[PDB]
């Protein structure tokens, strides 16, 4: 039947070892949206814990509405004494269970080139983290959000950044443009047929150094993506010894063993079985 | 109905429109501040006080003011951000204080002096503070026995432990709640000495926290730790009192000398170390057997910087299973490699390595933190490379490695040298942050 064992999953694009030819005619969870930021987030944040870069940094969200998992990610933080402040800028309003903190400070409004400096000059020194999930797609849009996300960045100055990243189709491109560089994390419990990414980076000191994207990148992209999305997506793994053996939870068993916690487990597959059930109970995913 | 009650209740007054939306949230935590019990509360504060603090010019009804006045002060503010501080460290003080310092209320649990002399001057190479510490001090000493698992000691005091011939002011430790112990701590000097005091987090240093007076006076320090890194740290039972092992200290010291500040400061005062050296050498020399016998038999693992990546490799074949080790001198920098190679696995131990292990297709990666030393042009000078190996070496016990031949060879190869002049020395990277603090009376807390 169509089962498969591997190694490891697919932790970020450039370990796809695969490609199909993308078809214009192709999520079943509640909450999964969030479930998803959930993961890639604690992730991210755990990578940066780890290597000593998120201890007293300011955490900068931009596009966080409405952001409910982020209370998870600021309560399993907190309670491991990771000290942290929390800046949530966004359009729309977020979720209220996010009120009522003194460490994270909520901003409901559209940032432009003008607000970003105003904030940096008022975080400063304080270490800046960066994590955009803007928005507005077409095209053009995502071009503007992009060149946006640079603006914020060379204004900023984050020392590390996690950035929504969604290369344009190749059938619908416009032009060449620049992204920092870094790792381009995968995501799981994404739609079925998403090609979105996150973009991971850690900063030197100069530049942030900008890479090219192409329309053959971009061709690259859709077609490694479908084949994910199309292919090893539907998998069920079965040499991963755990209750859920579909392909998401062995991509995220990969991206929980990393994480965390005060509590002490004999094994990693209890941790990760702890954590998972607290994610769920949190996002009130049975 | 329950949430309006318990706001009116705490704040003195019928919870504004804003305040009511603000607070709403801490609703539950409220609730303990307002059950908590004050009078048993300040009945600890006096014990406490009596014991540590015996002789702080003080009188009972002052500090029953200075508590009763604390908890109720969210009545005279209107300031919301004030409000959220006073409620979280109010939190601090019903949820903690009791288990932290409280229960600290019925007490219940040479000759190498030669050779330490020696390797000291090889070293000494080149170019050259509150009233209430003894209190504290005390206080920390009963502290560690009730504490063996959540706090434990290292340098002076730990080692004065072995060895009474050791002058000590700062007893040093490590721990799982910083932040709690130090606030509580923070506040229980407030109360029993009526005027303020400040703990501030220092950026450039990992998971740090001091208390301090009024004026500016270091009180005490302390590095919070997560209970896996505590776990691993090689540690000894003495005196009901968790150590951090000598040897693993030991090794830090030889990683500390390649710091240019600790050299100078040796200058300033050789005999300093003697002390703490050769006590530390004995240790050794007694429990693991390793004899002294000019056995510099292949010391510095051989040592190259790359000085325009700012990366050192360690040769490191003749020692273990990884051909070499690269050093990087930008965690910045390795953190972006590591990234690049896809390895979210990296060892890492906070404040007691103050940096991050990984070892790929054979090679291991690795940040050094303390400045790099030369004899010459592009040469790593003996101390570094000496330095650079205890570094390695801390790896190696925190991961119950090998680690006893070369910790043998490198500690002879410190034996009958002849100071070499340093020639230059790198700088250490930029370490970017903000100084964060809790200003109590001015119910603020920034980071």
């Amino acid at each position: 039947m169509d089962v498969v064992s591997l190694d490891k999953p697919f932790m970020y694009f450039e370990e796809i070892d695969n490609e199909l030819d993308y078809e214009p005619e192709s999520k079943k969870l509640p909450y999964q949206g969030q479930l998803k930021l959930l993961l890639g987030e604690l992730f991210f944040l755990s990578k940066l814990q780890r290597h000593g870069i998120l201890d007293g940094a300011t955490v900068v969200y931009i596009g966080s509405a409405p952001g409910t998992h982020i209370r998870y990610l600021r309560d399993h933080f907190y309670n491991l004494g990771v000290i942290i402040k929390w800046m949530l800028i966004d359009g729309r309003h977020h979720d209220p269970i996010l009120n009522g903190l003194r460490d994270v400070t909520l901003v409901t409004r559209f940032v432009d080139e003008e607000y970003l400096r105003s904030i940096k000059k008022q975080l400063h020194p304080s270490k800046i983290i960066l994590i955009s999930d803007v928005a507005s797609p077409s095209t053009a849009d995502l071009l503007s959000n992009y060149a946006l996300q640079n603006v914020m960045i060379s204004i900023l100055n984050p020392v590390a950044s996690s950035l929504k990243w969604r290369c344009p189709f190749p059938d619908q491109w416009i032009k060449d443009f620049y992204i920092p560089h870094g790792n381009k994390m995968l995501q799981p419990f994404a739609p079925s047929y998403s090609a979105e990414m996150r973009l991971l980076s850690i900063y030197t000191g100069e530049n942030m150094r900008l890479t090219r994207v192409t329309k053959s990148d971009a061709v690259n992209y859709e077609k490694k993506m479908y084949y994910l999305n199309k292919i090893v997506r539907n998998k069920v793994v079965v040499n991963f010894d755990y209750p859920n053996q579909e392909y998401d939870y062995f991509h995220m068993y990969f991206m929980l063993r990393t994480v965390y916690c005060n509590k002490t487990f004999p094994t990693t597959k209890a941790k990760v079985l702890f954590l998972q059930q607290s994610i769920f109970r949190f996002l009130n995913i049975p | 109905n329950i949430t309006l009650k318990i706001i009116e209740t705490y704040l003195g007054r019928v919870p504004s429109v804003n305040e009511y939306h603000m607070l709403k949230s801490q609703a539950r935590n409220i609730q303990k501040i307002t059950v908590f019990n004050k009078d048993i509360f300040v009945s600890l504060v006096k014990k406490n006080k009596k014991r540590f603090f015996s002789d702080v010019n003080t009188s009972a009804s002052e500090i029953k003011d200075r508590i009763l006045s604390y908890f109720s002060k969210q009545t005279q503010t209107y300031n919301i951000g004030k409000l959220f501080t006073i409620i979280e460290l109010q939190s601090v003080l019903v949820t903690t204080y009791t288990d932290i310092l409280g229960v600290l209320t019925i007490k219940a649990p040479t000759s190498m002096e030669e050779l330490a002399r020696d390797m000291l001057n090889s070293m000494n190479v080149a170019v050259i503070v509150s009233s209430l510490v003894k209190n504290v001090n005390k206080l920390m000493e009963e502290y560690l026995r009730r504490h063996n698992k959540s706090c434990i000691c290292y340098g002076s005091y730990s080692l004065y432990l072995i060895n009474p011939n050791i002058r000590y002011g700062d007893i040093d430790i490590l721990q799982t709640n910083s932040r709690t112990f130090l606030i509580d701590l923070a506040f229980l000097i407030k109360f029993i000495t009526g005027n303020n005091i400040i703990l501030s987090k220092i950026p450039y240093l990992r998971n740090y926290m001091v208390i301090k007076d009024e004026n500016d006076n270091h009180i005490i320090d302390s590095f919070n730790i997560r209970q896996d890194t505590m776990n691993v740290v090689p540690k000894i039972f003495i005196d009901n009192i968790y150590i951090v092992d000598p040897t693993f200290q030991l090794l830090n010291m030889i990683k500390m000398f390649s710091q240019i500040d600790r050299l100078e400061d040796l200058s300033k005062d050789p005999e300093k170390f003697n002390a703490r050296m050769a006590t530390m050498l004995e240790y050794v020399r007694y429990t693991h057997g390793i004899v002294f016998d000019g056995k510099r038999n292949n010391m510095p693992m051989k040592c190259i910087i790359d000085e325009n990546n700012r990366i050192v490799t360690v040769t490191t074949k003749d020692y273990f299973s990884f051909k070499k080790c690269l050093v990087y001198l930008d965690e910045n920098v390795l953190s972006s490699d590591i990234l690049d190679l896809n390895a979210d696995t990296s060892c890492d131990f906070e404040s007691v390595t103050n940096s991050v292990y990984l070892i790929h297709d054979n090679i291991m990666y690795t940040y050094f933190s303390n400045t790099i030393l030369l004899s010459d042009k592009g040469k790593v000078h003996e101390i570094s490379a000496r330095g650079l190996c205890a570094h390695i070496l801390l790896y190696q016990m925190l991961t119950s490695g090998e680690y006893k031949q070369c910790l043998s060879d490198l500690l002879n190869s410190m034996m009958n040298r002849d100071k070499i002049p340093i020639y230059s020395h790198t700088e250490r990277d930029k370490k970017p942050g903000r100084h964060g603090f809790i200003n109590i009376e001015k119910d603020i807390i920034v980071f």
